[PDB]
RNA sequence: GGUUGCGGCCAUAUCUACCAGAAAGCACCGUUUCCCGUCCGAUCAACUGUAGUUAAGCUGGUAAGAGCCUGACCGAGUAGUGUAGUGGGUGACCAUACGCGAAACUCAGGUGCUGCAAUCU
RNA sequence: CGGGGUCGAAAUGACCUUGACCUAUUCUCAAACUUUAAAUAUGUAAGAAGUCCUUGUUACUUAAUUGAACGUGGACAUUUGA
RNA sequence: GCUCAUGGAGAACAGAAAUCUCCAGUAGAACAAAAGGGUAAAAGCCCCCUUGAUUUUGAUUUUCAGUGUGAAUACAAACCA
RNA sequence: UUCCUCGUGGCCCAAUGGUCACGGCGUCUGGCUCGAACCAGAAGAUUCCAGGUUCAAGUCCUGGCGGGGAAGCCA
């Protein structure tokens, strides 16, 4: 009754594209990002796409074409266990490690890996990847955070920091990292270095084990199951950074199966369309029943 | 009515013809077509004009109206 | 079926629409401060009328928004005033409801004579889990009809809870 | 008084479209324009910067310059008894490649292929296009297609 | 073939009402010490992936469905129109000759296709 | 939940009258309305200043001998491009 | 960052219009003014920071004699937000 | 016909775009003394009509109506 739309409305209605309906893409931002200076004719503009789901971080290096965007390299958080991180796969430090991983990966496949080594001895400093003299002018890439809020302490900028320390030239200021004082507009490296390695998690683990233990049992459970203490958190991230810098070359999964074996069950399961003759018969039956004096 | 319109003609300028229409009243249908649609239940009177059944649309509504057509 | 389509209270909005600004509004704000533990928000006028005596952007009302167990606590404290009896008009077709009270000294705010006397317009917003699909930024969607709140659902909720009854119709 | 402004008489021309309002798809900005490319001009009304004058709507020109956001187009404009060359600095939203040149270059490479193919045996390619010739002789059968005789119909009112 | 991230064309993709949803994934979901933001940890931020649920979102299907798309010797070679005549007609206008050629209507059919990377009984 | 009468104490009460509003229909229209949309008029192109292959210059451009522009050298002639 | 006009359903004083909540809502609103175009995670509403409404001269489009003025466009070398 | 101006309580007249509108006369009530005059006090308005501009229109913008005024010349 009240929930009714007119044929005029639905005939005059112009749809948003598709990803605006799906609420996934700001085209006003994509315009500014992918649009290249027309005198750099086919020079591609490369986005570090950092996206956050529940239970996963996604980092991709993406260029644009008319038939669709194209990926150079991709790095997820569910493959960090290779390097030694099984817990906290969405935290600030896992974002840092994902950025470092995709940086070293794309540099390895491009040939910019022995030069532009990046920052090995982390210190919490604000420094951009500088160009070496008589050198290849490091790889340049711009953040695409998407519909995520630019906010101080947000963990998209942790991936940014990691990609910067890995050797990518990601243009950025330091006023969205943690440790940034608002009253005195400068940066504090100590809090940032603690965030890189999980001080904001280890401190909470300690302050919970000392105050409320049932919470420390329901969450931080896997740390107990696998013998990880608050102080054991810095070392595993420090070692994961080294393992990443050693072998970031994306060993994929074995897949356990083939595409056709995977598709057979889903096709068996998936509901299918109804033919035109079937539709006509389905309507004739309803005429003969509901209108044929039941 | 032919005489009433033949008298009206004098009030207008120009040439006006009087035509007997092959349709049923103010309808766009011929006489036998309207008759063979009213013998069945395609037709439904309104205050002055008439509504016709279509083979398009939802079937619940076309049975809520025009049941004489389906009661075959 | 019914795993997690339970009706929880999204929020409880307390509103006091004073026809004037100044000390009366400050005191009405100090009411809701002690009542909710939150800082209230004053709300402006949209346009002048010249009969009620309001200028545009003249700070005529004050309200506050409460969530969680505090909301149901204050709701119990107000239903005690209302004698656990509500009209059926007071329930909206979208599942939310509301009621007004006079003389907030019915609870909590005993007098503290520096404040005075004021009424409130309690309004209670009902929703089921999974309602941030409408509020979030990314992949914003609309809740399904089976999952929508309704008058017939929330009155049954309000009767099986608080063991209360509803008036005329 | 009279009125001859820049956007005079552009009401329906710089109208956007029916059910195609809003922003522009990204292919306009991902297309690539080099010097010498032939481009047609069709103004988008939602991008007020870099617009052409209404005279150049539906005009085809050649690119002479390329900048950050814009493209330099040469046009030929009839002014009295002669043509003058006109240089526009147009943003690319008002610009699309002409498909005529692509359809000509496909024919160019096809003719080259034919020439290389038939030079191996010398068979006089005759690569030029030709107009639609008159149709040749043929035979029409009445098997199952016997002529159906027709006649003019009388006059009826049909009202 | 399903799902996710990033997309291209931008309703064959939208809208209304129902139904169903292995696996994985997305999602809802749980908590507030820290960065951060709010009248409100509702939004935003951070932590956990642990306590639960496919209810919703999401995908698909259904509908003599609305809308949209395509086609047609459907209407209609109609209306309109370029050119021609010492053509008709008091005129208004209308026929004919050589050409071009619609829209509505009617009927029929369809209801997203696809690219890069990753992952899935 | 507009204005009237009747049963009426009134009622978030009823029977009727008239208006507005809603739904599906119906007749007729628009130089300064329009989904659609001609005919005639109009822009460009139909190759030697062209196409293709190879590799040279730059202080521009690129993550990069990657591109852009201009070039050397080589191949394709009178059906050389209606 | 948010979405408007308008309608509907509700909440003490509070009624046709005060403030609050929800649903629908392709723009039926607003964008200084005339009208016409254009615009929806904006070009609108609110908030933060600002002075690029800066310098140097040149080229182009419109009116057009391809003169001027006015207005506008896209660049260059700086300096800034 | 054109141009200018005005339209306000029963009458005459005024107003800063900024309280459902100043004054005076008339009317009504009471008083003084029978009535006037006089002393106190009250009531009375959809600012000609129809539209718009602004948070706000008596006023600000357009058209109509009615009242008044000026012009309507060379031949
Ligand atoms: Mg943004
Ligand atoms: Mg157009
Ligand atoms: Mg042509
Ligand atoms: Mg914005
Ligand atoms: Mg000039
Ligand atoms: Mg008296």
């Amino acid at each position: 009754q009240k929930d009714a739309k007119s044929s005029a409305y639905s005939s005059r209605f112009q749809t948003p594209f598709r990803r605006r309906r799906e609420g996934k893409t700001d085209y006003y931002q994509r315009k500014r990002l992918v649009t290249q200076h027309k005198a750099k004719y086919n020079t591609p503009k490369y986005r570090l796409v950092v996206r956050f789901t529940n239970k996963d971080i996604i980092c991709q290096i993406i260029s644009s074409t008319i038939t669709g965007d194209v990926v150079l390299a991709a790095a997820y958080s569910h493959e960090l266990p290779r390097y030694g991180i099984t817990h906290g796969l969405t935290n600030w430090a896992a974002a840092y490690a994902t950025g470092l991983l995709i940086a070293r990966r794309t540099l390895q496949k491009l040939g910019l890996d022995e030069t532009y080594k990046g920052v090995e001895e982390v210190e919490g400093e604000y420094e951009l990847t500088e160009a070496v003299e008589d050198g290849p002018r490091p790889f340049k890439v711009f953040l695409d955070i998407g519909l995520q809020r630019t906010t101080t302490g947000a963990r998209v900028f942790g991936a940014l920091k990691g990609a910067s320390d890995g050797g990518l030239y990601v243009p950025h200021s330091e006023n969205r990292f943690p440790g940034w004082d608002f009253e005195t507009e400068e940066i504090d490296p100590e809090l940032l270095r603690s965030y890189i390695f999980g001080g904001h998690v280890s401190q909470y683990m300690e302050e919970l084990a000392d105050d409320d233990e049932e919470r420390f049992s329901e969450l931080f459970k896997g740390y107990l199951a696998d013998d990880i203490d608050a102080d054991s958190l810095e070392d595993i991230y420090t070692s994961a950074h080294e393992a990443i810098r050693a072998d970031p070359a994306f060993k994929p999964t074995e897949k356990k199966f083939t595409k056709e074996q995977y598709a057979a069950e889903s096709k068996k399961y998936r509901q299918t369309k109804l033919s035109k003759e079937e539709r006509a018969a389905r309507v004739a039956a309803k005429i003969a029943a509901l209108a044929g004096q039941q | 009515v032919v005489e009433g319109l033949r008298r009206a003609r004098y009030k207008f300028p120009g040439q006006q013809k009087i035509i007997l229409s092959k349709k049923w009243g103010f309808t766009n249908l011929d006489r036998p077509e309207y008759l063979k649609k009213r013998e069945a239940g395609e037709v439904k009177d309104d205050g002055a004009f008439v509504k016709f059944l279509s083979k398009k649309g939802s079937l619940e509504n076309n049975i809520r109206e025009f049941p004489e057509y389906f009661a075959a | 079926q019914n795993p997690m389509r339970d009706l929880k209270i999204e929020k409880l909005v307390l509103n006091i629409s004073v026809g004037e600004s100044g000390d009366r509004l400050t005191r009405a704000s100090k009411v809701l401060e002690q009542l909710s533990g939150q800082t209230p928000v004053q709300s402006k006028a949209r346009y002048t009328v010249r009969t009620f005596g309001i200028r545009r952007n003249e700070k005529i009302a004050v309200h506050v928004t409460v969530r969680g167990p505090k909301a149901e606590e204050i709701l119990e404290r107000g239903l005690k005033v209302k004698e656990y009896q509500l009209r059926d008009r007071n329930f909206s077709a979208t599942g939310n409801f509301g009621f007004g009270i006079d003389e907030h000294i019915d609870l909590g705010i005993k007098y503290d004579p520096s404040i005075g006397i004021f009424g409130m317009d309690f309004y209670v917003v009902m929703n089921r889990p999974g309602a941030r699909v409408t509020r979030r930024k990314r992949c914003k969607g609309t809740v399904g009809n089976s999952h929508k709140t309704t008058k017939e659902d929330t009155v049954s909720w309000f009767k099986q809870k608080y063991d209360a009854d509803v008036l005329d119709k | 008084g009279k009125s001859h402004g820049y956007r005079s008489r552009t009401r329906y021309m710089f109208q956007r479209d029916f059910r195609k309002h809003g922003a522009v798809h990204l292919s306009t900005y991902l297309k690539v324009y080099k010097v010498g490319d032939i481009v047609d001009i069709k103004a988008n009304g939602s991008i007020q910067k870099g617009m052409p004058h209404k005279f150049y709507q539906g005009k085809t020109g050649v690119v002479y310059n390329v900048t950050k956001s814009s493209v330099g187009v040469i046009i030929n404009k009839m002014v009295g008894n002669r043509y003058l060359e006109k240089r526009l600095n147009l943003r690319v939203e008002h610009i699309k490649h002409s498909k005529c040149r692509q359809e000509f270059l496909e024919r160019v490479k096809a003719n080259a292929a034919k020439r290389a193919e038939a030079k191996a045996q010398g068979v006089a390619v005759q690569l030029k296009r030709q107009p639609a010739q008159p149709r040749e002789s043929r035979i029409v059968s009445t098997e199952g297609n016997v002529p159906q005789t027709l006649a003019p119909v009388p006059y009826e009112t049909f009202i």
